[PDB]
């Protein structure tokens, strides 16, 4: 069952076509992707331990053809190892094509392809910001609940060669030990507060010493000193997150102690931002590849 | 080749970035 090669083939078939060309997989093929990837997610740790080399990417948000460009410029799997930091759906016009290809690669190369959970991989959020609408339109309500059951098993964070800490949002006032993350059981919803919430929602802030209230109305903001203390305590060099759109696709914080990655250029078509992608080699040297709109 | 660890080096940043137009 589950013809992975056929699915992937039909998903890659629309390269170079007029931007907007859909890929209508069958309800069963998509449901198969959710269930199989769900196993692999639960089989792997909730706190991924990864090795170089690999490519890190930020938010995609249903911008499917921009995702294909990333793979085109960065190298289609398994020519390159990948780590995505979440927010694959919502706001884009092709969330379905986006998440399906990602899951398809997750199943095809489970040791060379990894997906983190963003704050939009939550039922409470993607019901409103477009993903549920897309499911209702092109399929049915029950397919959406299937995606929900799959998103609840996504890993939350990742550490690359004991030096680079990766998560969608940022840090948490309740994050004292790395075991506090490993102790979280899946499947799980995203609470409106706590460790799991902050890891997917928090933002860095220049004008903040310590922790401050977050503009989003959820979680907190954190300052440069918090990043410094955090990195020193766990013997880490870099924090690699996403969650926020930045002009050049990448943006440094606290003297290059933290980096924000965003991989969706022309976000919502309302921004003029670029998308970036960070490559990390075996010597832990990080380089950026930019996608101009 | 797998890169998932079972359950000395330092981080540097390349001064050159590649820019793709599309
Ligand atoms: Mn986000
Ligand atoms: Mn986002």
């Amino acid at each position: 069952s589950l013809n992975l090669d056929s699915i992937i083939g039909r998903l890659l078939e629309v390269q170079g076509s007029r931007p907007g060309k859909n890929v209508q997989l069958t309800e069963n093929e998509i449901r198969g992707l959710c269930l199989k990837s769900r196993e692999i997610f639960l089989s792997q740790p909730i706190l991924l331990e990864l090795e170089a080399p690999l490519k890190i990417c930020g938010d995609i948000h249903g911008q499917y053809y921009d995702l294909l460009r990333l793979f085109e410029y960065g190298g289609f799997p398994p020519e390159s190892n990948y780590l995505f930091l979440g927010d694959y759906v919502d706001r884009g016009k092709q969330s379905l094509e986006t998440i399906c290809l990602l899951l398809a690669y997750k199943i095809k190369y489970p040791e060379n392809f990894f997906l983190l959970r963003g704050n939009h991989e939550c039922a409470s959020i993607n019901r409103i910001y477009g993903f549920y609408d897309e499911c209702k339109r092109r399929y049915n309500i029950k397919l959406w609940k299937t995606f929900t059951d799959c998103f609840n098993c996504l890993p939350i964070a990742a550490i690359v060669d004991e030096k680079i800490f990766c998560c969608h949002g940022g840090l948490s006032p309740d994050l004292q030990s790395m075991e506090q993350i490993r102790r979280i059981m899946r499947p799980t919803d995203v609470p409106d507060q706590g460790l799991l919430c902050d890891l997917l929602w928090s933002d860095p802030d220049k004008d903040v010493q310590g922790w401050g209230e977050n503009d989003r109305g959820v979680s907190f903001t954190f300052g440069a000193e918090v990043v410094a203390k955090f990195l020193h305590k766990h013997d880490l060099d870099l924090i690699c997150r996403a969650h926020q759109v930045v002009e050049d696709g990448y943006e440094f914080f606290a003297k290059r102690q933290l980096v924000t990655l965003f991989s969706a250029p022309n976000y919502c078509g309302e921004f003029d931002n670029a998308g970036a992608m960070m490559s990390v080699d075996e010597t832990l040297m990080c380089s950026f590849q930019i996608l101009k709109p | 080749s797998s890169i998932l660890k079972p359950p000395s080096r330092r981080v540097s940043f390349a001064d050159t970035i590649k820019v793709f137009q599309t």
